[PDB]
């Protein structure tokens, strides 16, 4: 149990237009559930259990 | 006393049989051996189907 709720975000200063863009593509992103298979490739330990 | 002896037993054979630390490889689907350290020979046998 940890003591935030905060949350890592891409960064692009007053984002003219491409904000709307970048948004929904990490909708969908999460959308098709392939950032779950990326964490199998990356975020995955062994011992926690 | 008899407090003792059983506390005792209890401790004896909790500690015959509790656990074992285990760091057996899952297969090919397991961190450290996809993403590899340094100190990981994961290698084979030359001129192989593998």
């Amino acid at each position: 149990k940890v003591f935030a709720s905060t949350g890592y975000g891409i960064a692009i200063q007053k984002d003219s237009g491409w904000k709307r863009q970048v948004d929904l593509a990490i909708l969908q992103l999460f959308g098709d559930g392939e950032m779950e298979e990326l964490e199998a490739l990356w975020l995955t330990g062994i011992c926690h259990n | 006393a008899m407090i003792i002896v059983a506390s005792y037993t209890a401790n004896l054979a909790a500690f015959l049989v509790l656990d074992r630390p285990e760091e057996r490889i899952t297969g090919i689907n397991d961190p450290r051996l996809r993403n590899p350290s340094d100190k990981f020979i994961y290698a084979t046998v030359k001129q192989s189907s593998v």
